[PDB]
């Protein structure tokens, strides 16, 4: 006799993300050596961490300009990988292919001013729960925030904390979403001395515990 | 004192405002003796030295995104250039140094990067140009950028007359700002030197 | 491996299932991994907590 | 943390700077090998088709990701829905060979045909972009392919990168945002 | 119960080069002994190395004739297994069944002249990059080349090196290919003394590292 | 390297003679056993067919290669697409036997029939060419076959040489070249 | 073997899968292998490098 076997209904169909392998047909090919080829990367986040990219402001510039007027709120944006300001970053470029995330996102501010341009800035994370972000450093001061001044060192880095009810969050934003689900980031200018027209470049990168899960192919094709 | 002095062959260059050197993609060179050259390649050390090339004038009117590029290798009138006309195949890396000298009272910021396999960039893509080996030049901090890259490409050796692997690119990140005391404009120059020059396949005479 | 989860060993020999990679001498050549691990994490300056 | 931004040296601060605890992360889903390891559809087709991963859609998870790298390497798997028998031929073959049966030819068996193919180019690695001044005697070298296939008719073609290796990352863009703050879209929810 | 099994879509079709074996039906046949039968060969290249065959020149002769006139270029040909001159060699005979190759191809020159016919020849490998092969030994001298004279030994062997960008090369030539992708070989005649009308037989064989990969069935059937 | 060409002694020079490095080579693809081990189509067919590897096409990879040897040996595999049942018979059988079921007969099962057959000739080895002045009481001896097959109709016949052994190599020709320099042809390339 | 890459052992006995070869006394009878390996590789004469 031979081995009895039940061919089960429901199984066997092809699934585009299945964990199997096809049967081979053209054997014994030895590839040209690619030993030690430069610039390899094995995890997207390794580059997302090492290479920060720029946010988009105003007209479409990668920086913020010091206000000469009495307004101190330099910029404000949604803490969302789908944020308009984050739309040109590599981080968002990757994020679109995942459903959820958690972790620290790092922001980098780099002053472009002249040696005689001086300033003092403040960045704050406004968690959700308030109706509108405060346009005043005084009001924002009550949030997790940091201030720093211009000097020998041009760059200042700040980590946007992951604080939410659920352990993960959506990288995308639903149309019913009125106020950003994860809050805002506000950048203020405490003061400046002869810093009119000078610039503040801001970029973003993944933090040590930034994580993306659940691959997704969402773009229109 | 961030005083750095680089040497390539009988040529040196020293800066008193360096911010270090950026190594791109690797810190060593892949094996320059592969099967595709049989044993016929040789190293020509006489080509490993600095040559110069003007890039552009950094002026207040050039906005964010203004980009100038220089595909390497470029027209060379020294031994490197002769090599390209005397051998069918070559390979080498690049030690790049770029100067944008104005003065401490200027403002603005340039992004200098070395890009493998160039392709004109969409303006949105410019925001991510930092994924390439780079360095910045901001008057308030430095006047020189220095990047060192290895040879790379799908072929262990190349035919520079048909393909240019690396291409230097300098781009305005934040426009130049001038005052009464600053330099009116800043000329940007490049000081480049090929590294680990290797040739193979002696071509005939033109007579 | 990535996205393969078969417990059982493959039925066809390796030299048929895949192309054989050769060398002239995988390794820890992960430029970007090294790069990311080399990032400054501390704090530049004096602290007052 | 302040630093000398100009040097381009990486800086990764952590929430500890202001009293937080950095957590544990698991980045399996962002592993290159894993992420590129799924099937992707090739849209343009014809009775004779030369396999070129660049025909992949530029916004598809695999296509976008592939394009965010300058050089790559991988073996391949294909799924082809065809009429008649399917014949494959390795990189470098004269188009005429496709007519001959002694080249790997899979006899029609419904509903389609799934195969495992090896990297078969003559270069140590391939590129998604190639700055050739010529490259002859957005055009990529002819040698940049995985061979060709032919059948009486080819209705579908799915391709799968096995053992992927990516090098020299380049720009990866998200949908451009016109909306004042975020790109909002209908996310699945129960009715 | 019995063993559940999923019959997978996409698998099972016959493939002309598959790595399986059919089920047998006529067992126990013992063949007549063929122990030690002569002339066996197990790898094409072993014979391709041991048995050199002839190139085709001019009218269709396996040799080159010493020029009595002032021209010194005896012959020139494309370094291609698809070369016209290589069309009658066993090497090309094999090569047509493979897509790519790499390695050394060896050329053999055998002087046929009389004892009183004397000559001095030169062979050179002109790598690609030049527009046209030099018709002068003086110009070719700058390439990898070798010279040898007539004497007691009739044969002179020279190896054409594999020098290219890629690790492998196509055995076939595309119609768009203007100049031969792998260069040319030029055979010159430096001088001769009373060698008019005498012949130089040239043949070719595989070198120690010659290699063919990727089987192909390309001929019209 | 100069030598006494007349002696016909093999001479293999290497690039080291002028300063090169001879490399590593891998000749798996030119292994006789391996190369002949694929299916090849037999073009002439009929309800009763006697298996003869020489009916193979003379320019096909297997046919050409087979013909580039004087003597050979191998077992065989066949694939037959037939109507009705298929009956095989060993070398030496009376044609009449094909009608009887107790000879290996495979009952029709779609889409075709794949079998494993043994070398069944009475000679220690076979030949591709046989200089018989007669060989009786380009004609090859009747005994040079692998048996015969019969069915109501035989639509396709693929043959596969298993355990091939080749001896005494003979001429293997490429396409003749009329073109001034090389035989050029359209090689696959992406569109 | 050549062009066979099944990891798993065959289900049918060898005497059914193939014909049994007999001897009257595979070996290193590879005329051509021997022949090729016997090729003169050196250089005839005196050298001046």
């Amino acid at each position: 006799g031979i081995f009895p076997v039940a061919c089960a209904d429901g199984y066997g169909g092809l699934v585009t993300t299945d964990p199997k392998t096809a049967d081979p047909v053209y054997g014994k090919v030895y590839n040209p050596p690619k030993t030690n080829y430069p610039g390899r990367f094995t995890n997207l986040l390794d580059v997302a961490e090492a290479c920060p990219t720029f946010l988009r402001f105003d007209d479409g510039k990668p920086y913020v300009v010091t206000r000469a007027d009495d307004t101190r709120l330099l910029a404000k944006f949604d803490v969302s990988l789908a944020a308009k300001h984050m739309s040109n970053t590599y981080l968002s470029g990757i994020a679109q292919y995942y459903t959820q995330y958690s972790g620290t996102i790092n922001l980098h501010f780099m002053f472009t001013g002249s040696t005689d341009s001086k300033a003092r800035y403040m960045v704050a994370y406004i968690p959700p729960g308030v109706e509108t972000p405060p346009d005043t450093p005084e009001e924002a001061a009550h949030c997790i925030h940091a201030e720093w001044d211009t000097g020998l060192n041009s760059k200042f880095t700040f980590s946007i904390p992951y604080v939410s009810a659920a352990d993960y969050a959506y990288t995308a934003s639903d149309t019913a979403e009125t106020t950003n689900v994860q809050g805002w980031v506000c950048v203020y200018q405490i003061t400046h001395g002869k810093a009119e027209n000078d610039t503040l470049l801001v970029s973003a990168s993944a933090g040590k515990d930034f994580e993306l899960r659940l691959p997704i192919d969402p773009r229109t094709q | 004192d961030r005083l750095l002095t680089t040497r390539n062959g009988h040529t040196t260059s020293t800066t008193q405002s360096s911010v270090g050197v950026t190594y791109g993609y690797s810190t060593e060179e892949d094996h320059v003796a592969g099967p595709n050259t049989s044993g016929l390649e040789t190293r020509v050390v006489q080509a490993e030295r600095f040559f110069k090339k003007f890039l552009f004038d950094w002026t207040t009117d050039k906005p964010f995104g203004y980009l100038t590029k220089l595909e390497l290798p470029t027209d060379h009138h020294g031994v490197f250039g002769h090599l390209v006309d005397s051998y069918a195949y070559m390979r080498n890396g690049w030690d790049v140094e770029v100067s944008a000298v104005g003065n401490q009272f200027n403002g603005g910021c340039l992004l200098v990067a070395m890009v493998p396999e160039w392709k004109a960039f969409d303006t949105r893509e410019k925001y991510q140009l930092t994924l390439f080996p780079h360095q910045f030049i901001s008057p308030r901090t430095n006047m020189t950028a220095h990047i060192t890259v290895p040879y790379l490409g799908v072929n262990r050796y190349d035919q520079y007359k048909k393909h240019k692997p690396w291409t230097l690119v300098v781009m305005v990140l934040s426009p130049l700002t001038v005052s009464n005391t600053a330099a009116p404009q800043i000329k940007v120059y490049a000081n480049i030197a090929p590294t680990y020059v290797h040739v193979a396949g002696e071509l005939p005479s033109k007579e | 491996s990535g996205n393969t989860g078969s417990i059982i060993n493959n039925y066809y020999m390796q030299q048929y299932q895949n192309s054989m990679s050769t060398q002239l001498g995988t390794q820890n050549n992960d430029w970007f991994s090294k790069l990311a691990s080399s990032a400054f994490t501390g704090l530049f300056g004096a602290l007052l907590a | 943390t302040t630093t000398t931004g100009e040097s381009a040296d990486p800086v990764t601060t952590t929430v500890e700077n202001y009293g937080g605890d950095t957590q544990v992360q698991r980045r399996h889903h962002t592993d290159v090998g894993f992420i590129m390891d799924r099937f992707v559809k090739i849209n343009s087709l014809s009775p004779t088709h030369v396999i070129d991963l660049m025909q992949t859609h530029k916004h598809g998870i695999v296509g976008a990701l592939l394009r965010a790298a300058t050089y790559y390497f991988s073996d391949l798997e294909i799924v082809v829905r065809h009429d008649g028998n399917l014949t494959w031929v390795p990189n470098g073959a004269p188009e005429a060979a496709l007519s001959n049966t002694s080249n790997p030819t899979a006899y029609n068996k419904a509903p389609f045909t799934r195969l495992a193919l090896p990297y078969t180019a003559p270069h140590r690695v391939l590129a998604t972009v190639y700055d050739g001044t010529n490259k002859y005697s957005t055009q990529l070298p002819a040698s940049f392919n995985y061979g060709a296939i032919q059948a009486q008719a080819i209705h579908e073609l799915l391709v799968r990168m096995k053992r992927a290796e990516l090098y020299c990352p380049r720009p990866l863009l998200a949908i451009k945002v016109t909306s004042q703050d975020r790109y909002k879209q209908k996310i699945i929810a129960p009715a």
